[PDB]
């Protein structure tokens, strides 16, 4: 038999499975991401427009530092009021819709907060190269 | 949903001789890698099932030549030759491509005197 | 003696512009991003089978 | 549902223009006959049993 | 031979038709359903 | 720029830029043809006669 | 009030400043880059093309060793031909505008130069790692 | 005269040397890769199909952790199933077209190895960032 670890390996297979589990099947989506008269303008219409979604996407975590990367670490510290839930409980029993759905308010926050400390890394990187 | 026919029922047989076990799938069960994982299984009264066969055509670990399976897609065929007394008990046919995986309906081999 | 144009029980023809040419000119077709065209140097090539230049 | 058109229609090609043809219907070959669709009584009442339920 | 429930519901009409030369036309006839003509207004 | 010591297998009866080549050729002479009249109007009968001269 | 700040942040704000001042909204344009019969046909070649533009410009950027950075140090020495002004005058009186029709001339050197810098730095990078 | 070099410096110009010389050309074809109503829809479509294929190889690139590399040393030890050819033979004899055609059987194999690679140098890299 194959066993039920290819349907883990599938599209979308681990969105149930809790978020630890589920970070170790992100390269699927991502390669998803880029699968591949009025009729034809759609459908080219479509992937000009994925195109366009994956490379903003791709933009930002250059933006973050965090290009070429699935999982990126970062300086910027968590605060609790995001979320004042544990490590064990993230990483152990939500799942990533669950936590999406938690933090969904607080995203914007974490992206201007990301890119203020890639910026400052970045200055902080010249100004070192402008003692060395 | 993956129907797993078996057939006959029981399947007299004298030893020495041959008997054969058909079992056919609702559905195709190649996977997408192009392998079938059709697998025959045999519980012993008292037993717990034992594997015989795995991708229908290969044998388990040294098991007597006499156990040889053979079949395409929807039919697939169990042959024992040479019936021994060791071979009573149940023939069990179970693909494992398509989740939830099933077992066959159950052949019960039955020896003659 | 009645007649009619051949194409009368096929279709309606249409008549060519009187001021477009029929001259044919050279055509060059170019290979796009991520593609090459390769040309057989051989001056005896058959047309198909290996073409060593 | 058995739905069926009884009549034995004929086809009739007249030539409308250059490759025009408009397909008419000739002469109906025996008895005109109304077009109708069977059900199973019992079935439908069954079925309209179930619905209501 | 129509039957009862069938009187009335086919029209057989006749008229001219343009044929494939611009200046010749046909006279043909065709069977059409009561549901797809509608009388204009003897004749 | 020439490939050296490269050898390619090449087949002019299978190539494809051939078929493209046809349907774009066509494709341009159709459109080279929309514009133009439609001679309709000439599916007319016609008294013709032999031109003795 | 917002502040004239925003307006410094926004797309084009800085085209005035300096270019030192600049130099911290990059990220605008970078961003602004992506931003998102016969009229369709029009407007998604126009789509393709800047989508292209952009992979080109990534492209050459990752060539010179510069892939998802906004500024990205390098090895190549200035040379006084190009430009004898001070750091100062560049940084603190000039704008890019200004800065970019003086060094038109040599873009295509610096170019040239950034190229043979960087399969410079992979191959002692790949000969160290044939020591190593 | 121009001289020859310039031809090798051409696109595919070093497609008959060895692989150990036309290793030094491979921006050429990289770049080469972005160069730039049935008719326009066919040119478009061919645009959008080839900004396709260059996003998957860059992502496959990514993956495998060498984005904005032309040449990526990896941490996958060669296997001599796949070739027992020496070095010099490889790098000093054989064309890239050689070699692809003798190896085209374990590329996927390699493949998933490097992936494989890249996810467990992730895991170990967030690990140590573990016990930082
Ligand atoms: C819808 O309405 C149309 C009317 O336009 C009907 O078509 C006519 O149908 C009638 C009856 O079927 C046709 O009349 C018959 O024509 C046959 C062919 O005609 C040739 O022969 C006659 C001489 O008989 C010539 O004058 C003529 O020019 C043709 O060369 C005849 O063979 C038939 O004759 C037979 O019956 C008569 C009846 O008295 C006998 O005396 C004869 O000996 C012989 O046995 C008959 O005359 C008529 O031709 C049709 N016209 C057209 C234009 O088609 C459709 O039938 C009708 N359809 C429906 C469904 O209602
Ligand atoms: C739908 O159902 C009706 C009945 O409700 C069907 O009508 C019946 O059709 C059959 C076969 O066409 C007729 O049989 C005929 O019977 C006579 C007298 O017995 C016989 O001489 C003929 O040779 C023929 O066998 C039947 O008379 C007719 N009417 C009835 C009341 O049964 C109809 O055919 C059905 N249609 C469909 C599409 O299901
Ligand atoms: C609609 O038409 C279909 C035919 O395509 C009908 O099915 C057929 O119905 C006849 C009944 O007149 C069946 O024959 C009978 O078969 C039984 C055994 O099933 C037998 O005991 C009878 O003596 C008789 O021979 C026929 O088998 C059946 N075939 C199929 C393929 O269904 C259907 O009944 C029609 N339905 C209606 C509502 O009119
Ligand atoms: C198809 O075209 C023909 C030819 O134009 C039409 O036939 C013509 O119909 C008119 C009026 O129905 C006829 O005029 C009438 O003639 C009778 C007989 O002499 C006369 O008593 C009336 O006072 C009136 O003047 C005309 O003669 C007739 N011509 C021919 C050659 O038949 C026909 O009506 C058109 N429609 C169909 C369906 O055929
Ligand atoms: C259009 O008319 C022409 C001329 O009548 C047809 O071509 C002739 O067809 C007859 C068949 O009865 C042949 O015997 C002749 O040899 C044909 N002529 C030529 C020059 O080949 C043609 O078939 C008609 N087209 C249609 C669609 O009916
Ligand atoms: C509808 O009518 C046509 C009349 O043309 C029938 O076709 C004839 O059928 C008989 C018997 O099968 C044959 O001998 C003739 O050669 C056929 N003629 C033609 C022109 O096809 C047809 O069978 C009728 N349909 C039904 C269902 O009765
Ligand atoms: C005019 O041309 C016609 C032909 O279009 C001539 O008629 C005959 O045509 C056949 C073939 O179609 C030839 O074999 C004959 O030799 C032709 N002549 C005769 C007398 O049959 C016709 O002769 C020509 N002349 C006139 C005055 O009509
Ligand atoms: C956390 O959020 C609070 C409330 O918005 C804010 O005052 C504080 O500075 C934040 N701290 C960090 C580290 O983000
Ligand atoms: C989170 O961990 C702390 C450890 O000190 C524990 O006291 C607390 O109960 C945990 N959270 C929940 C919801 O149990
Ligand atoms: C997010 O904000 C909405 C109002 O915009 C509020 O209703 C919701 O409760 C907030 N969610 C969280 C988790 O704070
Ligand atoms: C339908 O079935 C019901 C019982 O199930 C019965 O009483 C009735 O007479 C049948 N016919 C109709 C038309 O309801
Ligand atoms: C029309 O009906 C009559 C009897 O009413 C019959 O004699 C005649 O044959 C029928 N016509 C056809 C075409 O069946
Ligand atoms: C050309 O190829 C042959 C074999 O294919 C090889 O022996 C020879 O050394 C090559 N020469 C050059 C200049 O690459
Ligand atoms: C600077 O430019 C001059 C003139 O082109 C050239 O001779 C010199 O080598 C260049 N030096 C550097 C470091 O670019
Ligand atoms: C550039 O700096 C030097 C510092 O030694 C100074 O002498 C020179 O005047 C400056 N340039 C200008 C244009 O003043
Ligand atoms: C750049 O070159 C042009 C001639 O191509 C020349 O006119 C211009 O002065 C040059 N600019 C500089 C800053 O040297
Ligand atoms: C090399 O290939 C063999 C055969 O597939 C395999 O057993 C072995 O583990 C492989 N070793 C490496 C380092 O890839
Ligand atoms: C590869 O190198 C070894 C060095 O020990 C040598 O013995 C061998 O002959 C070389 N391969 C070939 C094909 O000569
Ligand atoms: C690759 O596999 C094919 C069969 O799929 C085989 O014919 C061929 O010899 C193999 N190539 C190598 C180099 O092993």
């Amino acid at each position: 038999a194959v066993g039920i670890g290819a349907v883990f390996l599938g599209f979308l297979g681990a969105a149930g499975s809790t978020m630890g589990a589920a970070s170790m099947t992100l390269t699927v989506q991502a390669r998803n991401l880029l699968s591949g008269t009025v009729w034809g303008i759609k459908q080219l219409q479509a992937r000009v427009l994925a195109v366009e979604r994956y490379l903003r996407d791709q933009q930002l975590l250059g933006i973050w530092g965090c290009s070429g990367k699935l999982i990126c670490c970062t300086n910027v510290p968590w605060n609790s009021s995001w979320s004042n839930r544990n490590l064990s409980e993230i990483w152990d029993n939500m799942t990533w819709l669950q936590w999406d759905k938690e933090i969904s308010n607080y995203t914007q926050i974490i992206y201007g907060l990301l890119e203020e400390s890639q910026n400052q890394q970045e200055k902080n990187e010249q100004d070192l190269l402008a003692l060395d | 949903d993956v129907l797993m026919t078996q057939n006959p029922l029981s399947l007299p047989v004298s030893l020495g001789d041959q008997a054969s076990i058909s079992c056919r799938s609702s559905q195709s069960v190649v996977y997408s890698d192009g392998n079938a994982y059709l697998e025959w299984y045999l519980q012993k009264p008292g037993q717990s099932p034992k594997l015989l066969i795995y991708k229908a055509s290969n044998r388990f670990s040294g098991v007597p030549d006499r156990f040889s399976a053979s079949g395409s897609g929807t039919d697939f065929t169990l042959r024992i030759s040479r019936v021994e007394t060791e071979d009573l008990g149940l023939y069990y046919c179970f693909q494992g491509t398509h989740i939830p995986y099933t077992f066959g309906g159950g052949t019960k081999l039955e020896m003659k005197r | 003696k009645e007649y009619r144009l051949i194409n009368c029980n096929t279709s309606a023809c249409t008549q060519a512009c009187p001021k477009v040419s029929f001259e044919p000119i050279p055509i060059h077709y170019c290979a796009p991003a991520g593609f090459a065209i390769l040309k057989c140097k051989d001056k005896k090539f058959n047309g198909t089978g290996p073409c060593p230049s | 549902i058995n739905c069926t058109r009884p009549n034995n229609n004929t086809r009739k090609s007249i030539r409308i223009g250059p490759g025009q043809a408009f397909y008419a219907t000739g002469d109906i070959i025996g008895d005109i006959r109304q077009a109708h669709c069977n059900v199973s009584k019992a079935t439908w009442n069954e079925t309209l049993g179930k619905v209501v339920k | 031979n129509i039957t009862d429930d069938m009187r009335g519901e086919l029209k057989n009409c006749s008229f001219n038709m343009t044929t494939e030369l611009r200046d010749k036309k046909q006279k043909v006839y065709s069977l059409f359903y009561r549901l797809d003509v509608v009388q204009i207004n003897s004749n | 720029i020439h490939l050296e010591n490269v050898t390619e297998e090449f087949n002019m009866w299978k190539n494809n830029m051939v078929e493209q080549m046809h349907t774009d050729i066509i494709s341009l002479w159709d459109q080279s043809l929309k514009p133009c009249v439609k001679l309709t109007p000439l599916c007319v009968t016609l008294q013709c006669t032999n031109v003795t001269n």
